[PDB]
């Protein structure tokens, strides 16, 4: 990993087996879980604010409290002696701490060396030296060991300006080669999908005082309408319309106290609390003299980069259009979230936690040629997902989950 | 009477049932609502060459980011697979583009050539860099299967073609003579009679 005179070519294939033999199992299945929100009730969900303070700056992203249900972390160890295939199952284990004080260290000699522009690189070539570091360190990153200090140290060797906490340059404008531009593409999307998750944790946080102010005055106007029917047997199919119209319908017409038309029955201060809501969501979204943002950070580096040369490789191209349209729409993040944000109560999370991961063993086992104890291997995956309760109490999430797709 | 029994408010429904539903609720009603408009911004930003002549490239003038997207695209649409797949990014930008374009009480003459002035430079900046052939492209390897690519493909055309704009007709029609693509007319073709009418049955089901 550290030594400056390997080959590069070399150096990119220890970096490789290192990524597959001890930190890839893990990485691939928080990233296919990544685009689903099972967000617990808890307390700590709903401390869980859109802006960290009374001003409305964005904090820096993936920092902060998320109680968002991820994929858990369990490593066999590396005693490959025993031929019991219970210790054969997960990942050897290895001194990721190390790994992540060694990869933060050099990221931060590099930034420095490669500035300068050196007639020598670590590995001979610019590319040698920054795009098998570079992922290693994006690999770390998904997987989420980074936390706090580390990830604020390497937000700041990312882009110091920006990340700045209130002539040194980062990564971001460095003349870098197009493989490290793809690399570094990758992890501003994530750092993206980071911020697209906090917004649905957010939402989430809001909901709940949201909804039980709102049940609790369509009670209040339930108890009002029976205690006047006597009143008028009239005027009672009328009120009670709501009353008796599906859960669904009576969210609709509940929140329909946008625009003017005011038709539902929904008091003034709770039609308050979602239009000061929905303005903040707006605001941290960025719908409506550095950039100070992520956002407005990539939407100055991609046509940056476009403008200043001309990208032979075409998926450089895919992805950097792919994030600046990322960046431009980000209400279409919300529109592609919440019909994959699901709520679950505080009690169900053993429960949830469990069925995930027997999904995450059936989905990560599609990409394998079918066999016998991949065969075994699905028979048990079904018959726990059966045997969980969450499955037949919530197939709203079980569709959502895009579970009867993998089968 | 009995209905509100039969099927209970949202008050006497769970705490995190209500939850889901009103996060549905509330998406449906308000996310998509909330419309903002950048597609003009964001496709003139894209036609601006950034400094290339300041840069030093000593060369050639290089290539604007929207012609390199649309580069992109013809070369995708132009190389050969059994089917056109769906491309979400091809999907947002052809519809980014379509909007700058057509980008829409008595209005006087001197108005009037204006707005045709406006939508005449918003055709240029697509038509001369190869919108006119990227629309062709797509359409002819789409092989007359009907779907969003098409969807969105014709109305980038129709809207680089609006006021029948005679360079991009010319445009179109030297390069299908140039190219002798017979695609091009086998999937309107087939697009035709993928089209839909009136159906009784389904209607009366």
């Amino acid at each position: 990993i550290e030594n400056k005179y390997m080959p590069g070519l070399l150096r990119a294939g220890y970096y490789d087996l290192l990524i597959d033999i001890h930190l890839s199992s893990y990485a691939t299945a928080r990233l296919m879980m990544n685009n689903e929100y099972i967000v617990p009730m808890t307390e700590e969900t709903k401390s869980i604010t859109l802006f960290p303070d009374e001003n409305k700056k964005h904090g820096l992203p993936g920092i902060g409290l998320s109680t968002s249900l991820r994929p858990r972390m369990q490593f066999s160890s590396p005693s490959f002696v025993s031929i019991s295939n219970e210790c054969y199952q997960y990942s050897p284990e290895f001194p990721l701490d190390i790994l992540k004080s060694k990869t933060i260290q050099m990221l931060t000699e590099a930034v420095k060396e490669g500035s300068l522009h050196a007639r020598d690189p670590v590995g001979g070539t610019t590319e040698f030296l920054f795009v098998p570091l570079i992922k290693l360190f994006y690999t770390l990153l998904i997987m989420g060991i980074f936390h706090n200090e580390d990830l604020k140290h390497i937000l700041q060797l990312i882009e110091p300006s920006v990340f700045k906490e209130a002539p040194k340059e980062g990564l971001l404008q460095m003349k870098l080669p197009e493989p490290v531009k793809l690399q570094m593409c990758l992890l501003l999307q994530y750092l993206c999908d980071c911020q697209v998750r906090h917004r649905i944790e957010a939402i989430v946080a809001f909901s709940d005082d949201f909804v039980a102010k709102l049940q609790d005055n369509q009670r209040f106007r339930y108890n009002e309408v029976m205690q006047a029917l006597n009143m008028s047997a009239a005027l009672t199919a009328r009120k009670t319309k709501e009353f008796r119209s599906p859960p669904q319908e009576q969210i609709n017409m509940l929140l329909n106290f946008k625009d003017d038309k005011s038709e539902c029955p929904c008091p003034e201060e709770i039609r308050d609390q979602l239009l000061d809501f929905h303005e903040d969501l707006m605001t941290h979204c960025g719908i409506e003299k550095k950039s100070s943002t992520l956002q407005q950070l990539i939407s100055e580096t991609m046509v940056r980069w476009a403008q200043e040369s001309v990208i032979e490789d075409p998926e450089l191209v895919r992805a950097m259009f792919v994030l600046l349209h990322r960046q431009y729409d980000g209400i279409g993040g919300l529109v592609r979230a919440l019909p994959k944000t699901y709520t679950i109560n505080g009690v169900s999370v053993e429960d949830t936690i469990n069925l995930l991961a027997s999904l995450g063993q059936i989905r990560s086992l599609l990409s394998v040629r079918m066999g016998k104890e991949e065969e075994k291997l699905m028979i048990r995956g079904l018959g726990d997902i059966m045997n969980n309760k969450v499955f037949y109490q919530h197939p709203n999430l079980m569709r959502a989950l895009g579970m009867h797709e993998t089968v | 009477v009995v209905a509100c029994f039969r099927m209970a408010p949202l008050y006497n429904l769970p705490r995190h049932r209500a939850v889901n539903l009103f996060l549905q609720g509330y998406e449906k009603s308000w996310i998509e609502t909330e419309e903002h408009y950048f597609e003009d911004k964001l496709i003139e930003d894209l036609a601006k060459p950034g400094a290339e002549p300041p840069e030093e490239d000593e060369g050639t003038k290089r290539v604007d980011p929207l012609h390199q997207l649309i580069l992109l695209f013809s070369r995708t649409a132009l190389t050969e697979k059994c089917k056109l797949e769906e491309d979400f990014l091809y999907m947002a930008y052809a519809d980014i583009m379509a909007k700058s374009c057509h980008d829409e009480e008595v209005k006087s003459f001197e108005e009037k050539e204006m707005e045709k002035q406006k939508l005449l430079y918003q055709q240029a900046r697509l038509h001369d860099r190869g919108a006119a052939e990227m629309v062709l492209q797509t359409i002819s390897a789409s092989k007359g299967e009907t779907g969003p690519m098409v969807a969105a493909t014709l109305k980038l055309g129709i809207a680089i073609l609006n006021g029948g704009n005679s360079t991009v007709q010319q445009k179109m029609l030297d390069y299908l003579k140039e190219k002798k693509d017979v695609g091009f007319f086998q999937s309107l073709a087939g697009l035709m009679q993928s089209c839909s009418v009136l159906d009784l049955n389904a209607f009366e089901r």
